[PDB]
């Protein structure tokens, strides 16, 4: 692939790159997977009940 | 020399880990130890974590682990780690046992390895059920009054050292906080154990699966059989991931939810699931002392493998009588460990008597037969005259 | 330094094999080598290969324990029936 | 088991033409499943060396075997890490499968038996 | 063993929490409150279970400090030494109806009521259990089943013969969300509401395990590739042999 | 050859503790290190015994080890034993170091040996400190409420490792309750660097009073240093006999017989004889920050003499300006104890912040001048040109 | 075996010393010598000499922080009597 010849130019990724691509993904991954779990259990969530309540 | 060698420190971790020669040809089933040495730390690092917020007092250890599951940040992640890995722990020791056994690791030069190996196997069943009694569920409760009455068997000194272990009449209060007490202490010394067996192991390096030489063929240990090391930890984890977040309490036993009783022994009482070949061993000799003299044999006869296994080539690769055996001893232990899961009734004790004889008969009777007939079958069907 | 009793494993440069003539090896790079897309067509029809001459080791002492389970718990099962409180009451105590 | 006492029961069973002509085929067909042939071994290759009897004995070997045996256990164990066989027309055949070790083994503990009997020997006057 | 000392089996339920990626209702949870306080309270304690555990869940800050302030509770002594009380807060845990043992078997025939905060957890079948037994009282036993003085038959309760009657009667509870409160309805909701009590932690637990199944199972599939490359070289290797003279 | 060499658990028996060859003339100085091993094991066996009765909950601690004093068969014997203990610990630990001071143990090639010593002191500090905490008298309280503020001190998020450390608001039952935790745990991690301080010993082995080398004439440890540390070990169990059973809280503190007051902090209060030096050291800095860097370094310090003695031999034994001054440092550091026992006031204040001086000084200043000077001295007094 | 660095210290016949010669060297079983009555009469005035040489390395810097202790303790006693509460105003704060 090209893609990699690109960024890295045939050289292995560093650890800095590593441990600086790794504070983005644990932040990006757990948006998107509370997103996708909370929509799947649209309706069963406090969130959706207390729209139905008013006191 | 690299520096790696020349260090006092590294030099340990360079023979070990790095440069250490492994034969060429060893499979995944050689993958189990390392498994095992991750067990003993996330065993030891989630129990010390749980320690922090853990009373061993009789009246409030129950309640400490509730709040352990209810009030501490991941708290219920710590425990169900815990209690979940020690199971897990005990599916791969059997396989790592169960490996040994199939390509004759215990054999010569192997045979203070293997030793040391039943030490700590006998030090990990102890630990297990040290632990299982701080819970102070019912199961706990009774299993301590069980295992500790196994000593009253003993010919007129029993009922005393019974009652030095329970620091009283009955198992109570110093009963608990010195089983907490113990717990902690063990691992540890299983540790040190760990460390003699890795010694014993490194004068004469792994077998390998076709039972002779590695000496024509090394490849170093570092990259090849670290990064292979690493294929099956992360499988590991991702099972102990799912037992741990998606069915957390499909391995233990639901009266461990109920704090124990001393009036009430409930009738739906049966032991931790890796116990029950062992149990199932013992309940079939209706006699209290050969009870518990046949069970604990169950173990030691471990020991008598070097000398009764008379072939005269190492493991069963190319052993077509010895495969079939072994096969029928591991489902036999199987089969112990369903009766023991069972009721004592008709069908299944005598099941589980016939079984128990399959069990001491593989190690002093099949192999030493089955082993000199095959000698004599490798001799014959190449000799001519 | 401190002795050392005799094993029978060495070291590299003295691993304690026999003297090796004859033998010439040769290998290539994993660099050089076909990314891992190549396993399939040439090779998997190829294993799914060692378990035909072992599945009758497993399968057998498998099948002889299931079947001696199944039976014994088919049995228990009528005994504590309506049908078996008979032979219950005979093959009990 | 000592291969004195191995050559002990198969040769008695090996010249009674009774057992010989009903072990034999037994035999010869517990060797085939076995299996160490497609990988280029002979049976001699498999037995476990790491013993004084078994040291003395592959110390002895002629030089020719000794690389030979080398080769053997050396292309057994890359055939064994591939999960493969080898090509049949590389397989050991059964005129190739002779007892090449069995001479120097049986040699000795015969001469390992001896001093024993001697370090023991009692005397009478 | 015979079935009757086993207990009928109980049917698996189509609970919405069960399977990987479902959350409990938060509305049954709710509900499944009222039925415990309105019914369930009168015998069963819930020890376990505080005040503040409710709030985010099932109720409001609000609901739950109000109901929290109807009970009273022991309190510090006042600066002259003498017990005084105290309406109750979000720290304390929800009381229950006996001051001790020997209380709670006086009011009902010698029998204990457990504890209800880990039932689901402390018995096998967990839900289906649960829901099973509250909805499987006959109006009489079957033919031949002598039943002890004050006890009760049950199926799905080993041995058959319960301590506890059948307290779950149609429209005995006034939904607050209109919800039509048949027997088998209020069984589903406290049900559902002793299952959140035992494992609080539920809903968080399996959004976790997602996230963790997903990180280990891509580096699973990553290191047979990487472990496949760096074995390449020694697995493709070739031997040659020339016997040498 | 012998079993003892040929057997690999037996070897590593041997190549320490038998066979090992030692410098013929190595003094009674020699023996402290025996005496460490023998105080470490002292400490582990007492305080598992003594686990099986405690309770590490806020409000039962203080009982449970008033419980140990009253009602556990010898159980003041254990208590006194693991308090006084400590203190001999300490004791033969600043002998140990002083020694190496003394003779130039931590020059090269031993560096290593002497850094692994520094580490083991640190977390041994920290283990007594933990212990003391235990106990859950008003010394505990305040004890542990000092020492976890240390960290306050850090930049920005100082106060969020102590509320960390804590476990909340203040020092309270989850605080006593992982303290107990980590009591446990540190005593095997000091177990495991001693393993690596004796690793590092054994490939140099022992120097000796000359500071010469002791190549020329070794005689084996068994018998004549296995005897001779004998009779050490004896005279040290006798003097801890007589504390234990005649004389067992005149090193303790008598606050600590009161529980814990979240309210009340003594006047009295007054650190254990031990950390005292250090504690003065702290507080002759009247800044916050300073005051605990100044004492950290106090200990760090220690590090800096195989570089700072600039010297060209070995050891104090014929040096006349090094004897004298090292005993400058012994002096003024009991002076630095006696300064942290008094009160802040007037002639105390100004002594403390002067022998805190000299202490730093003794390192970084008087040993490379001196070492130089005589250096120079030992050359023109000889040399004739 | 696996590799080791080189250090200033071997073992038994390679201990790393210099080559000896010339020194020869006698002694006499501990069991042909006089039970341990002998030392006293020939040996303590012997000893309680290597504290001769000692003692003032020792006693030296002992006196001075002895006396500097000593007077630093009687000046704080001085300050807070009733004689020196005027000096204790001046050299307090
Ligand atoms: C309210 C709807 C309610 C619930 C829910 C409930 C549940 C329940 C369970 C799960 C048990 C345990 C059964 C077992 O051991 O498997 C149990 C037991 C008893 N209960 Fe109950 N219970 C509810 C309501 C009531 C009420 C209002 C009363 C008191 C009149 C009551 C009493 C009891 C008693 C008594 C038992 C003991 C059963 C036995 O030991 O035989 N319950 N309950
Ligand atoms: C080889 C190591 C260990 C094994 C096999 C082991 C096994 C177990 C088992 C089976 C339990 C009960 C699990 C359950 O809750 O059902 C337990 C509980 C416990 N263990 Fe361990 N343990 C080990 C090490 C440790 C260590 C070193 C500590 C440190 C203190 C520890 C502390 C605890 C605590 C606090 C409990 C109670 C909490 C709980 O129930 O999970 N364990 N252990
Ligand atoms: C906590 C427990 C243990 C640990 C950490 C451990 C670890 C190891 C390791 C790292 C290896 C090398 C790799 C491998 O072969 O898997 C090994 C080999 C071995 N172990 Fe264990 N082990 C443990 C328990 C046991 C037990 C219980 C037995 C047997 C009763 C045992 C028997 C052996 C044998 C015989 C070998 C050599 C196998 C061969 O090379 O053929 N071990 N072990
Ligand atoms: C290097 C090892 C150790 C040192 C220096 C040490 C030191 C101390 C100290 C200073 C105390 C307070 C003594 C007092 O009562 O005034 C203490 C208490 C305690 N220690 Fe340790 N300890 C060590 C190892 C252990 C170990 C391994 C355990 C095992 C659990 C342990 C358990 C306890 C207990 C139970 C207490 C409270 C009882 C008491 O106050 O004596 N200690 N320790
Ligand atoms: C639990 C603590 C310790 C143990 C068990 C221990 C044990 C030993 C042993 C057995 C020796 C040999 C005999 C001797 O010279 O006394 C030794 C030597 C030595 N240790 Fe330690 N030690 C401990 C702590 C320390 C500390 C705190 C330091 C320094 C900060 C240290 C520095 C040294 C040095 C430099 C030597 C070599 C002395 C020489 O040969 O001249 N040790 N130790
Ligand atoms: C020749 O054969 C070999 C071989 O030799 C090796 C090494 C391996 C590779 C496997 C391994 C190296 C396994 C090694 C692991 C161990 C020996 C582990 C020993 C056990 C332990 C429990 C470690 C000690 C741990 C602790 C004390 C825990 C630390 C605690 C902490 C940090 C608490 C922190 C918390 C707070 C609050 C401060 C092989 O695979 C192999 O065959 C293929
Ligand atoms: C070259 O220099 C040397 C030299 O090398 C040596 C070795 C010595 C001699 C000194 C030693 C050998 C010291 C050795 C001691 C150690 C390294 C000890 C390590 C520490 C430990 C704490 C041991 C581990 C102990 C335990 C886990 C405790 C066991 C617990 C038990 C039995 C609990 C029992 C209770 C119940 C209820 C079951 C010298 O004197 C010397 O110079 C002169
Ligand atoms: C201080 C430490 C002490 C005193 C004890 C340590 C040593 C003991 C052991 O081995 C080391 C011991 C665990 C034994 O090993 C033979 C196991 C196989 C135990 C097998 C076992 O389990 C049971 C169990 O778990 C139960 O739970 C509910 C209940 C049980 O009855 C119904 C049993 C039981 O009947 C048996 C035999
Ligand atoms: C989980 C573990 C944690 C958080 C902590 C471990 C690490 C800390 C240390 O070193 C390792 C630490 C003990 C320190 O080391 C520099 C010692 C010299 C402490 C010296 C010390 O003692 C006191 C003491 O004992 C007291 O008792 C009543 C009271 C005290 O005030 C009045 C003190 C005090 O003012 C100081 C400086």
């Amino acid at each position: 692939s090209s893609l990699y010849k690109t960024f890295f130019k045939r050289n292995a990724v560093f650890v800095g790159t590593i441990f600086a691509g790794a504070f983005v993904f644990q932040t990006v991954f757990d948006t998107a997977i509370t997103s996708w779990y909370e929509n799947h259990n649209k309706g069963k969530l406090w969130k959706d009940v207390k729209a139905r309540i008013a006191a | 020399m690299a520096f790696r060698k020349s260090n006092v420190y590294l030099s340990l971790v360079n023979s070990y880990i790095i440069d250490s020669p492994q034969p060429s040809s060893i499979n995944y089933w050689w993958n189990m130890g390392s498994l095992l040495g991750l067990c003993l730390v996330i065993q030891i690092v989630t129990g010390i974590f749980m320690a922090m917020h853990y009373s061993s007092n009789i009246e409030l250890a129950f309640s400490s682990v509730e709040h352990i599951m209810r009030d501490v940040h991941n708290g219920y992640i710590l425990r169900y780690l815990h209690a979940n890995g020690a199971s897990f722990f005990f599916m791969v020791m059997f396989m790592h046992m169960a490996k040994g056994l199939y390509y004759g690791s215990y054999r010569s030069p192997r045979v203070t390895l293997w030793n040391v190996g039943v030490i700590i196997f006998t030090l990990t069943i102890a630990t297990a059920f040290l632990g299982y009694c701080c819970v102070y569920g019912q199961m706990s409760h009774w299993g301590a009054t069980v295992i500790t009455n196994l000593f009253s068997a003993i010919p007129f000194v029993g009922n005393d050292i019974v009652s030095w272990l329970w620091g009283g009449f009955s198992v109570s209060n110093p009963t608990i906080q010195r089983f907490f007490a113990l717990h902690y202490l063990v691992p540890f010394i299983i540790a040190a154990m760990v460390i003699m067996h890795l010694m014993a192991l490194h004068i004469h390096g792994s077998s390998n699966p076709l039972g002779i030489t590695g000496n024509l063929d090394r490849i170093p240990m570092h990259s090849y059989f670290i990064f292979k090391d690493l294929v099956t930890v992360f499988l590991f984890m991702l099972i102990l991931a799912l037992f741990v977040f998606y069915s957390p309490n499909t391995l233990g036993h639901p009266d461990n939810y109920i704090p124990g009783n001393p009036l009430v022994t409930p009738a739906s009482i049966v032991p931790e699931w890796y116990l029950l070949p062992f149990y199932a061993i013992l309940r079939s000799i209706p006699d209290k002392l050969l009870g518990v003299i046949t069970m604990f044999a169950a173990i030691l006869v471990l020991l008598v493998l070097p000398f009764t296994d008379r072939s005269v080539v190492r493991g069963n690769t190319f052993k077509v009588l010895s495969k079939f055996f072994f096969f029928i001893f591991v489902f036999n232990f199987v089969l112990l460990g369903q009766i023991g899961a069972c009721h004592v009734e008709v069908p299944y004790v005598l099941m589980g008597q016939i079984a128990t004889f399959i069990y001491f008969a593989y190690f002093l009777i099949i192999v030493p037969v089955i082993s000199t007939i095959e000698n004599v079958l490798f001799y014959i069907g190449r000799v001519n005259k | 330094g401190p002795p050392s009793g005799k094993t029978y494993m060495g070291w590299w440069g003295h691993m304690g094999g026999p003297k090796q003539k004859g033998i010439t090896s040769y290998a290539v790079s994993p660099y050089a080598q076909k990314p891992l897309q190549g396993i399939f067509h040439n090779a998997v029809f190829n294993s799914f290969r060692r378990f035909k001459s072992q599945f009758l080791y497993v399968l057998i002492p498998a099948g002889i324990y299931w079947y001696w389970w199944k039976n014994g718990n088919e049995y228990n099962e009528f005994l504590y029936s309506k049908a078996g409180r008979e032979e219950l009451e005979r093959v009990n105590v | 088991q000592s291969f004195t006492s191995i050559a002990r029961i198969g040769d008695y069973i090996l010249k009674s033409p009774v057992l010989s002509k009903l072990c034999v085929p037994v035999a010869n067909q517990f060797i085939n499943l076995a299996g160490y042939k497609k990988l280029g071994l002979k049976f001699d290759d498999l037995i476990a060396e790491e013993n004084p009897i078994m040291q003395t004995a592959l110390r002895r070997l002629p030089e020719d075997e000794s690389y030979a045996r080398a080769y053997r256990i050396i292309r057994a164990h890359q055939t064994e890490l591939t999960h493969h066989l080898l090509p049949r027309n590389e397989w050991i055949k059964a005129q190739e499968d002779v007892p090449y070790l069995l001479p120097y083994i049986l040699e000795a503990e015969a001469a390992a038996k001896e001093k024993d009997e001697l370090d023991n020997i009692e005397v009478s006057k | 063993m015979t079935a009757a000392e086993h207990g009928l089996h109980a049917p698996a339920y189509a609970w919405s929490h069960n399977g990987p990626f479902e959350t409990f209702d938060h509305a049954s949870i709710r509900r499944g409150y009222q039925v415990y306080r309105e019914v369930c309270a009168a015998c069963h304690s819930l020890d376990r279970v505080a005040w503040r555990t409710l709030v985010g869940v099932s109720h409001t800050n609000e609901e739950v400090r109000n109901m929290a302030e109807e009970f009273e509770y022991d309190d510090e002594p006042d600066e002259q030494g003498n017990p005084k009380k105290r309406p109750g807060k979000l720290s304390d845990y929800i009381p229950g109806p006996y001051p001790n043992e020997q209380a709670a078997r006086a009011a009902n025939q010698g029998a204990l009521p457990p504890d209800l905060s880990l039932i689901v957890k402390a018995r096998h079948g967990g839900c289906d259990y649960i829901f099973s037994l509250l909805t499987g009282y006959p109006d009489e036993p079957p033919a031949g089943v002598a039943l002890p003085p004050g006890s009760n038959y049950n199926p799905y309760f080993p041995g058959g013969s319960i301590a506890m009657a059948r307290v779950l009667f149609d429209d005995m509870v006034e939904y607050e969300d209109g919800t039509p409160a048949t027997t088998s309805q209020m069984a589903k909701d406290v049900t559902t509401f002793l299952n959140w009590c035992a494992e609080p932690e539920h809903d968080e637990r399996k959004r976790l395990g997602l996230k963790t199944v997903i990180i280990l199972s891509s580096l699973y599939l990553l290191s047979i590739w990487v472990k496949k490359f760096k074995w390449a070289g020694i697995k493709t290797r070739k031997f040659v042999f020339n016997p040498p003279k």
